């Protein structure tokens, strides 16, 4: 499965650099890119309704993440699916790691990350190939 | 519930970029 690899790669980068808070294919780095741009950006401007949906999820460990599947699968149980929602939920997910590494230093993002990919790839698999995957989630975002 | 909250206010700020972006 190439586009769950692609996807898995580069949400799993931004979710790491943004809980370390540091950073260390074309396509790839300009998606890593935007997401750095817009997801910084929903974390900004919404920092209070992200702190306060945190706290009452209140998540005790990295391997707590059944709590957040299940929030991103009910995000789409209206029908609606956009790039929006979709940045906006990686964007939490970036959020959600850094706060696990307010709680623990050592804590692997990569149970977050996967979570996250097996939604957007497994529920709107055909939706992302018809939006161009990643090159169209980076158009979009174009500034 | 906590959860579903936390879906709405996704979802709401979702909306927003998405029409923000839109052009
Ligand atoms: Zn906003
Ligand atoms: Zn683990
Ligand atoms: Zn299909």
């Amino acid at each position: 499965d190439e586009l769950y690899r692609q996807s898995l790669e580069i949400i799993s980068r931004y979710l790491r650099e943004q809980a370390t808070g540091a950073k260390d294919g074309a396509t790839s780095r300009k998606a890593l890119e935007t997401l750095r741009r817009v997801g910084d950006g929903v974390q900004r401007n919404h920092e209070t309704a992200f702190q306060g949906m945190l706290r009452k999820l209140d998540i005790k460990n990295e391997d707590d993440v059944k709590s957040l599947s299940r929030v991103m699968i009910h995000v789409f149980s209206d029908g609606v699916t956009n790039w929006g929602r979709i940045v906006t939920l990686i964007s939490f997910g970036a959020f959600v790691a850094k706060h696990l590494k307010t709680i623990n230093q050592e804590s692997c993002i990569e149970p977050l990350a996967e979570s996250i990919t097996d939604v957007l790839v497994r529920t709107k698999r055909d939706w992302l190939v018809k939006q161009r995957g990643w090159d169209g989630f980076v158009e979009f975002f174009h500034v | 519930r906590p959860e579903i909250w936390a879906a709405q206010e996704i979802r709401r700020i979702g909306d927003e970029n998405n029409a923000y972006y839109a052009r």
